[PDB]
């Protein structure tokens, strides 16, 4: 199961 | 910007008249845009291509593959185009490699 | 060695299409089992191994929604990187992410990692504590400060020590008969009289899993690596791998050489000759 990524570089 | 390494090979040791699978494995390249064709007697085959993935050093790898029944006369190759290659790279299949 | 679950994301900008393309694949050890490709009107996470397919609708819905959210986050990432490096809007660029967890002997996280690259160069990576970042370049130093202010590394730590390990354990059980079984190589040596004065001997290992293998040639026990051709390990197409190692030997001297095959699937390492 994948992680959650919302925070742009 | 890194050029692709290309290997073309069968899944099992080739035997004339025996169904088998033909693989073109293309690795080590960047950026990921690339055209990989298996050719049968110089004409493009309609093969399947694996999902884009990459190694720990970030370079990409793809597998293009299809069923085939090798025989004494049909010639196979893999043709690869990528921006790092001035001309398409063509590697001929032979059952000893 | 330790089992792992990893994902590999590739995002590319496409100035001509006015958008970006986002592809994500998952692996357990050396076995791909899921994919997502944003370049469809109604993209879904999809199974790429037979043993994942038994997952229910809720599994697929969660993963698909993560992937859709990622596709947006990476679209923004590509524009922000273009700005950090003051690059032209004309060109395509590539941003990659890989992360994952290794499973320890007590069934807890052994090691987690999470890192990025832009146009193939290291950009930023999660530290060992899983709570802080190391920047490879100056743009990533600005990312690092924004991410410290966000604090999201606490939630990535939570994922790597929690859900990543828990799901890997589930996948190991679901696919145990392939993922927890080392499949030994089928081997043979071939001989090709090549030169007026050389014979090529090629030592093959076919159908092995996992990918790690040692193929070496010796002359009377003395390693010949400096003279052998060793191909990069390559997929068979069925989830296993192949590799060969060849060397040219003088005519009539085949009996002086051996190929040694070492793979975890073997009962014992093999010593092979051209017989």
């Amino acid at each position: 199961k994948m992680n959650t990524q919302f925070t742009a570089v | 910007a890194r050029p692709p390494k290309v290997q073309v090979y069968s899944r099992h040791p080739a035997e004339n008249g025996k169904p088998n699978y033909l693989n073109c494995y293309v690795s080590g390249f960047h950026p990921p845009q690339i055209e990989i064709d298996l050719l049968k007697n110089g004409e493009k085959m309609n093969a399947e291509q694996s999902d884009l993935s990459f190694s720990k050093d970030w370079s990409f790898y793809l597998l293009v593959h299809t069923e085939f029944t090798p025989n004494a006369v049909d010639q196979y190759s893999c043709r690869v185009k990528h921006v790092t290659l001035d001309k398409p790279k063509i590697v001929k299949w032979d059952r000893d490699h | 060695g330790p089992h792992s679950l990893s994902y590999f994301y590739t995002a590319v900008s496409r100035p001509d299409r006015g958008d970006s393309r986002f592809i994500a694949v998952g692996y357990v050890d050396d076995t791909q089992f899921v994919r997502f490709d944003s370049d469809a009107p109604n993209p879904r996470e999809e199974p790429r191994a037979p043993w994942i397919q038994q997952e229910g609708q809720e599994y697929w819905d969660r993963e698909t929604q993560i992937s859709k959210d990622n596709a947006q986050t990476y679209r923004v990432n590509l524009n922000n990187l273009r700005g950090y490096y003051n690059q032209s809007e004309a060109g395509s660029h590539t941003f990659q992410n890989m992360y994952g967890c290794y499973l320890g002997p007590d069934g807890l996280l052994l090691h987690g990692y999470h890192q990025y690259a832009y146009d193939g160069a290291d950009y930023i990576a999660l530290n060992e504590d899983l709570r802080s970042w190391t920047a490879a370049d100056t743009a990533a130093q600005i990312t690092k400060r924004k991410w410290e202010a966000s604090g999201w590394a606490e939630q990535e730590r939570s994922y790597l020590q929690g859900l990543c390990v828990e799901s890997l354990r589930e996948y190991l059980e679901m696919g145990k008969d392939t993922l927890q079984r080392a499949e030994p190589p089928k081997t043979h040596v071939t001989r090709h009289p090549s030169s007026d004065l050389g014979v090529t001997l090629r030592c093959w290992a076919l159908g092995f899993y996992p990918k790690e293998i040692s193929l070496t040639w010796q002359r009377e026990g003395q390693d010949q690596s400096q003279d052998m051709e060793l191909v990069e390990t390559r997929p068979s197409g069925d989830g296993t791998f192949q590799k060969w190692a060849a060397l040219v030997v003088p005519p009539g001297e085949e009996q002086s050489y051996t190929c040694h095959v070492q793979h975890e699937g073997l009962q014992e390492p093999l010593t092979l000759r051209w017989d």
